[PDB]
């Protein structure tokens, strides 16, 4: 009755679906063919990501897309090829070269029919959708334009329902592309007004931690994606599994959006181990709340020490008692590094689930009796928003790669546009801050 | 006749109300099958008040189930003493509230209240003499404090005349569990004021002390929570069910605490309560039960007694016991406590005694405190309400669905009369 | 939203055909001849691909051990994501005739055995339903 | 490698790392235990002639 | 015990009913040398509405092949299942028409006229019942077009009851292949349209554009054309050969589709249609079967239905399903496009459900439909017509076997009449 | 001695007398086999089945029904299938050629030849009767052999038989729910043919039994072997009297004389309503007033018809298990007594009531739970009126252009049939106003 439509733009969204879905199959006991491997002994926990078309086989609730047929290509010919669905993995065929507009004018606006007709297919499937989880990045092209425009002709067909997005946010000093400075200016004010809870997770932040609290030195994007996706299963298993008061994509938005135009928590999965120091260590209940507010153990790179906390969302998980979770909070609000607005005596959605975490074989977390993901609605977003006007404003400042949107087909004012935007939300935060 | 019309709205009435089924269910003799195997008539002699005889002669509780998601309500049915349960009263949605007040009180929580209310039109047609409505929910939650206000409404309509009791969790002062607490609170004790005869109010961290220091417990997750206020919500009916020396009704303890209208919000306690290690080493007479029930903590709710005073005091005993033991010991914490009784009321203690003791006890006793006490949990959350509506936090779902500031600001006017009356019936002094 | 629709079709990667009228069909995909993506080999990642290497006459064929030089073509979504061998069924190598069909490309033997003792017990309803009032108290078994 | 710093033989995805929560003495059986009532009866009837 | 005489005329009617008489002998289970392998006997109980008993366990189909040159009659007989045919059933000459209906009707196809009408007469006498007689053949050819139209003739003469239906692969707009089609196409719809009960009128263009869009197969071939207007064939005569929960022959498909007698050329269609790599995932259930058999490129004629305005509809469904989905989901489509029904017939789609699906599939679905966008094809062949005719091009052709003028003047002005009742029927209004 | 004979004639009367038969095996003990696999058997009082059966002298029982079909089809699916050794082989009348949707070809020219043949067995069976208590014809009006012939069929027996009970089980067509394109021309000229050789036509309609199935039973898919279920306990319900012993005792005669006011208002409307299924059927009490109650509900009707849209004028109530007089007496004063059920006013007795000891017997391939009191409500009442309207103006709104006509014209029928059959319902649409006023 409760299902979600996994909705997968660009390829870095395409591989954190790789991830999350071979963390799906994991946790609700489904091969990569798409099989239970029966056993005799009523799990039912399924019917949120895997629509039983009935023969025995279980085929995902998700949406692959992308302009580029490579990373989507390499999904379709990998090893969870007789999973998905064949007209669920939609490809483009030209690239999108990291500009919005060839991600929203030129390119994109042939496929944009396809991939919501193949939505609109799973929603009537569907039986009372709490909504989408669309996986994505800022950094240009498809995790750009194509994701904002299914934002909008999602918003105008949908509405009501949730529409949860699960951003890569660029890093501060580190980056791959040039003009992400200019994507994620341009995304921002065409995805802004139409979005519910739109959340960011960098790449600095899930490196430190890898680094730190993993002991990966060298780590890839597999292990940014598989944490990623813990994440999500954290967020979700709510609604899939029984357990204490259950917090579903509804209380998400309602709990941590105080103004419209002010919807960006951030994500923190903190039992963050390995083996060694979870050998070590008795991971308990204050333990891993204390461990979700420490600037090391943040999912975005910016300082929540120079921020004052909006609203928290607490998801514990696993053999979880509830006056344990009670102590923890009252401890934290104790506490002086974690500062609050005034407007927030209570600021904390505690939700418990007793199912415990799935560990990958092959990786690099531990199995864990606990977890805990706090969706932290914070005011130290406003630095990375001010950084990147400051990157904006300097490539702006005398033209530099503005000429290939001009000649794609985007308006030059559509530049002053999302500056203007973006200066109302910074005074926004600070009319929040003050 | 005396039939009580049960019902669970949300999460938290729901499980609480399940857990109620099973103890009363235990209390009664009733299997998981719906079968009598007790040893004793006594608990067949009056199985009318919230059973409901099938064929066969299997009995169903008079109990509607309602949640807009089918959640803790598929718990509720799988889990133990499930199919017990009517399934017509099993009543669901398939959207979501989740704590906003505003869309279970006028989105589709307002269009599945007609097929609730059709469902405890069937429940009391099929009755001849009707006690009354009793409702489990949660304010600062979602749809208890959403479809739960709105039934009473609804029903306080339809049936003017019955005697209506819900029992309810309040919002912690420790923690916060839901940011959106003083806003649920507010619209839901707005309806809760004029509506409902008389409320048991519950506290969480207030069942959590109870629960942590006198029976210790080390974890006894939610479910012994519920076990414990269940405990209080078979106390304060065992009068009307089973027989004793003195029988006290709903109506009875209405009308025997509520001093005045708007004065109806008391503070359950259960005072059986032993450690594991204690109850050997501890006596069980009417003067200890008497000390642990007015023993401050055995308070159900977020409140001290010592700052504030005492309006009425309700007393139920379960038990042999002889009659003068309860009157004398109402009489000596009367005589011993004179500071923290109202002095305009002689002798402010309503005592009822019955022959038949709950479960594993001997002697039991439930104490149920009207006081100005509660003043302070009111005004921590008149206050939460103005601190969020100053700056018009998390009011944009509400406005946007379709309620106004004006609601907002007569909620909290009526709530700020509501502390008004609570401080002028404490300080009015006799003479 | 045009009436008689009941899913937009795309092409082998990215094309959609025009459901409403039918002017540019021989420019579309399919019909159009210019264009190169219909001659090579299912091996190659152009045209319908996907459903060729989907056909009975790619899965019964079985995969070769890798080579001498395939740790220099080692891929992240390959040594992340592992995969064995797939141990393609006896019954579907050893086929030694297509059984019988009802469209083209409709394929059954892939199906599992759940969904082809469907079809191939012949469920009639008066037989199905009206059976001896015996045999319905309990469920049989295998 | 994280071999050296477990024991000499865990399966590291096999072995549950934390610490576990220990659930005995319920107060389903505090509250209201399952003593019936002639059971009371005869462990209060002990005692009372001294 | 009914029957159906299957009749083959051209190249094309051979091919398409070779294919025919393999897929409906593995529905019956029949192998290739003739006997019965089946595991079932719903397979074998009607077996005789198509095969006549032979000696032991073989079968002989009741099919009458005719063509004037050997040359495709040595291939249907040496390929797959062509050596279960009756070999006296065979008949063909020396010349050959190709594709000149003078020829095919006039002068080489009036001599075998005699000897098939010899084979079709031994084979109705031989049956017991005799339903009717189905005749495949190609619009647009010599031998299936002339003597095709003109075994219609005198099997029309010789039995003026008994019901008759012709599947008739007909002109495509693009397609082309021939240069005197719309000659052959005219002149044998002149004879179809007035000695013919249903016509089906299947599209080779939108045959290829079915296999295409909605199987994929960038090599779509020929027996795949083969196999789909076999499927149709058999999706419309399985009532007659399996038991249902709603039985449906011919001649009460003629009866629910036909208004009135000259409004019989259909456009046939078959849904269970998926792709190779979606044949795993995809549900067949019966509203999606519907939206795939409403959906307007799922037609086997060249003509959009959405230019034009339905008449009658009947669905043939097959496997175990529910009448309430089925005719609830008609109900449904008919309300939704209610503008392109006409408005003067309540109920326009007939029902047929039978409880057999066909082999390797669950549930299956057969679309006919009496729209008046067919009249889209008349007007195409007219105009073709007119634009050969007016300068006399290729017509010494034709006016060399004895044919003159007047016969091509008959046939526009009959062509251009069925044009006119097609045409003021989708735009009369009731009142 | 009180003995019927059932006629199934049509595809929908065949497959609604095979879950009538196994039905009423099922109340008798009977086996598919025929005999009673009771063994012991003992004598006692075990005439109960000679409604229905009759003893062959060897322990066999042959039921008294007769099978029509034209195509041969649905009854060699019978004669295929578990119950064929029951049936008497000379019952199972087939055809040749189906009637094809067409009244004139099952009225005139194919039906001309299996009538003689169906009349010899309905004789036979008629001879081996002492004393026939009436027919139970079982069709559809939907077209074919179920519309023509048996209109022919009916008319046979009325010049043959004479005065005798003719009760008929139709399968009206739904507002919208239906399958057929020249099923509103059947229903016209069948109702202007079995109009006046009838004397109770128990009309039910397959969208309201739908609505039933989708509501109680909570089976949102249904096939027809539900619905066929649903009537045959109808049937069954109505036959209880005939064939068990009970307190009060309603057979035909009394069920018409206290039914039908007028010769031409034989057309009443039935309603067997305990059907609520076995997952939500445990849970209640199921009284007596309880299921009149359900019973007397416009959302129950099991032919699409409104009936506050009317007045009540005559109802007769079959209850069925350990039903209680002074519970029948209490719920007959509380259903007089409420409002929005209104009686013509000049009937005060509107009531006839018969209680059966026997209790309803669950089906195991069925979804009917096994309660153990039963009420089947027979009211008529003018509600179908606008049943008949929606007929009349599909019926005008397609002869209006003369479609479909060509049909029945060119083979038998003459043209001004439809316009006679129009008229005579219009006639019988101003008696039901006559009546009603
Ligand atoms: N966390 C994470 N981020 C990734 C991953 N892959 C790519 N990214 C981010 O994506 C950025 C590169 O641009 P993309 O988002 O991949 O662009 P795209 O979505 O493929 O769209 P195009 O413009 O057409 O290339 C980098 O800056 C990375 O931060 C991944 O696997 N995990
Ligand atoms: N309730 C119910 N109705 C049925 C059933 N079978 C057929 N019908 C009705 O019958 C109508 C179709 O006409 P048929 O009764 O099948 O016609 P026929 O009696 O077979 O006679 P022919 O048309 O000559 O074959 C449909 O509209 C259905 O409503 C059934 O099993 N139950
Ligand atoms: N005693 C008790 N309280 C609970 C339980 N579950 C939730 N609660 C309380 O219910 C409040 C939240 O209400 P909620 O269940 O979300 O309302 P809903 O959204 O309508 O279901 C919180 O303050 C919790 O303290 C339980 O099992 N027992
Ligand atoms: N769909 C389909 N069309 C065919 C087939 N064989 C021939 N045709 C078409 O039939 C037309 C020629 O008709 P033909 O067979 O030569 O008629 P004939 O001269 O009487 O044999 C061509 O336009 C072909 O496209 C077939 O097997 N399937
Ligand atoms: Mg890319
Ligand atoms: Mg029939």
């Amino acid at each position: 009755m409760r299902e979600c439509i996994s909705i997968h733009v660009g390829q870095a969204g395409v591989q954190i679906g790789n991830a999350c879905w071979e963390l799906y199959c994991l946790e609700h006991g489904i091969q990569p063919d798409g099989q239970m491997p029966s056993d005799k002994t009523g799990d039912d926990s399924f019917n949120t990501f895997f629509s039983e078309t009935g023969a025995g086989k279980h085929v995902p609730r998700a949406v692959f897309v992308d302009l580029e047929p490579t990373v989507v290509d390499e999904v379709r010919t990998g090893t969870y090829r007789q999973l998905f669905h064949p007209e669920q993995l939609i490809t483009g065929k030209e690239d999108a070269a990291n500009n919005y507009a060839r991600g929203h004018y030129t390119i994109g606006k042939e496929i944009v029919d396809l991939v919501l007709d193949r939505i609109r297919k799973l929603a009537d499937q569907c039986t009372g959708l709490q909504g989408f989880l669309i996986f994505h990045s800022f950094g240009g092209g498809t995790g750009s334009g194509f994701a904002s425009l299914l934002m909008e002709r999602l918003s105008v067909d949908y509405g009501k329902k949730s529409k949860l997005e699960f951003a890569i946010y660029p890093a501060p000093q580190i980056s791959t592309a040039v003009v992400e400075p200019y994507n994620t200016i341009l995304t921002t004010h065409t995805t802004l007004e139409h979005s519910d809870c739109a959340f960011m997770v960098d790449n600095e932040a899930i490196y430190d931690i890898c680094r730190r609290n993993l002991d990966i030195e060298r780590p890839t994007y597999t292990n940014l994606n598989r944490l990623i996706a813990q994440i999500v299963s954290s967020i979700t298993a709510s609604l899939r599994f029984d357990g204490a008061l259950n917090v579903d994509l509804t209380e998400f938005q309602t709990n941590l959006v105080p103004y419209p135009r002010i919807h960006f928590p951030l994500a923190t999965y903190a039992p963050v181990i390995s083996a060694e120091k979870a050998y070590h260590e008795q991971l308990s209940v204050a333990e891993i709340t204390n461990a979700c507010f420490e600037p090391a153990n943040q999912m975005v790179k910016c300082d929540p020490r120079h921020g004052k906390y909006m609203a928290c969302c607490m998801l514990y998980r696993g053999d979880v008692v509830p006056k344990d979770v009670n102590a923890a909070i009252a401890t934290i609000k104790t506490k002086r590094t974690i500062q609050f607005v005034d407007w927030c005596p209570t600021g904390f959605k505690v939700g418990i689930n007793y199912q415990p975490p799935t560990v990958v074989p092959g990786g690099d977390l531990a199995k864990v009796q606990r977890a805990v993901c706090m969706l932290s609605n914070t005011t130290a977003i406003a630095e990375a928003w001010a950084r990147l006007d400051h990157k904006f404003d300097l490539m702006y400042a005398k033209r530099a790669f503005v000429h290939w949107y001009v000649g794609e087909g985007m308006e030059e004012g559509e530049f002053s546009e999302a500056r203007e935007d973006l200066a109302a939300l910074e005074k926004d935060y600070e009319e929040v801050g003050v | 006749m005396r039939e009580i019309v049960h019902m669970q709205a949300g999460q938290c009435g729901n499980q609480i109300g399940a857990k109620f089924w099973e103890v009363i269910s235990d209390e009664h003799g009733i299997d998981p099958t719906g079968t009598y195997h007790g040893d004793s008539d006594l608990q067949l002699e009056r199985i009318n008040v919230y059973y409901n005889e099938a064929t066969g002669g299997k009995y169903v509780p008079r109990a509607v189930l309602v949640d807009l998601e089918p959640g803790t309500m598929d718990s509720v049915r799988s889990g133990p003493f499930g199919q017990i349960f009517r399934p017509d009263n099993f009543v669901f949605g398939q959207s979501g509230a989740g704590n906003n007040w505003a869309k279970g009180h006028y989105t589709e929580g307002a269009e599945l209240v007609d097929s609730v209310l059709d469902v405890v039109r069937k429940e009391a047609e099929s009755c001849d003499c009707l006690q009354g409505f009793q409702l489990t929910h949660s304010l600062g939650g979602g749809t208890g404090s959403g479809m739960g206000t709105l039934l009473i409404s609804k029903i306080r309509e339809e049936y003017p005349d019955r005697i209506m009791n819900t029992f309810s969790v309040v919002p912690s002062p420790k923690v916060s569990d839901t940011v959106v607490e003083p806003y649920n609170a507010t619209l839901s004790v707005h309806q809760l004021v004029e509506n409902t005869d008389e409320t048991y109010c519950i506290d969480n961290e207030a069942l959590y002390d109870i629960c942590f220091r006198t029976l210790k417990l080390t974890t006894p997750t939610y479910g012994d929570l519920n076990h414990l206020v269940s405990a209080t919500m078979s106390g304060v009916t065992t009068c009307l069910r089973f027989p004793g020396q003195l029988n006290a009704d709903l109506r009875k303890l209405a009308v025997n605490m509520v001093p005045f209208p708007r004065l109806h919000f008391f503070m359950p306690g259960f005072a059986p309560l032993t450690s594991r290690g204690s109850q050997q080493y501890r006596a069980l007479t009417v003067p200890e039960l008497t000390q642990q029930m007015f023993d401050a903590k055995n308070m159900m709710a977020a409140c001290d007694p010592r700052h504030g005073r005492y309006l009425t005091v309700a007393a139920i005993f379960r038990g042999r016991m002889s009659m003068k033991e309860v009157d004398e010991q109402m009489l000596n914490v009367q005589n011993k406590n004179s500071s923290y009784f109202v002095e305009w009321i002689p002798n402010n203690v309503k005592t009822a005694v019955c022959d038949i003791p709950p479960r594993g006890l001997k002697m039991s006793a439930t104490f149920i405190g009207n006081s100005t006490a509660i003043q302070e949990l009111f005004k921590r959350i008149s206050e939460q309400f103005t601190a969020m509506f100053r700056r018009k936090a998390f009011l944009h779902w509400y406005t946007g669905e379709g309620m106004d500031e004006m609601e907002f600001t007569e909620a909290e006017s009526n709530m700020n009369d509501l502390v008004s009356e609570y401080q002028q019936y404490q300080d009015a002094t006799a003479e | 939203e045009v009436a008689f629709r009941s899913m937009v079709r795309g092409s082998g990667l990215g094309e959609v055909w025009t459901h409403t009228t039918d002017l540019e069909k021989f420019q579309q995909y399919g019909w159009r001849t210019t264009t190169k993506e219909d001659c090579y080999t299912p091996d190659t990642l152009i045209g319908n691909w996907n459903e060729e290497r989907f056909d009975i006459k790619r899965i019964r064929v079985p995969k070769s051990l890798p080579s001498q030089y395939d740790h220099y073509f080692d891929t992240t979504q390959k040594s992340s994501y592992v995969s064995g061998p797939k141990p393609v069924p006896k019954h579907i190598l050893h086929l030694a005739a297509r059984e019988s069909r009802s469209f083209p490309a409709s394929q059954p033997e892939l199906d599992p055995p759940a969904v082809k003792e469907r079809y191939n017990s012949f469920e009639t309803t008066s037989r199905a339903s009206y059976v001896d009032p015996k045999l319905r108290k309990n469920p049989v078994h295998q | 490698d994280q071999r050296p710093g477990l024991p000499k033989d865990l399966n590291t995805l096999e072995k549950t790392f934390g610490t576990p929560n220990i659930f005995d003495c319920s107060a389903g059986e505090l509250v209201s235990p399952a003593k019936t009532y002639q059971q009371v009866y005869v462990e209060s009837e002990e005692g009372r002639e001294l």
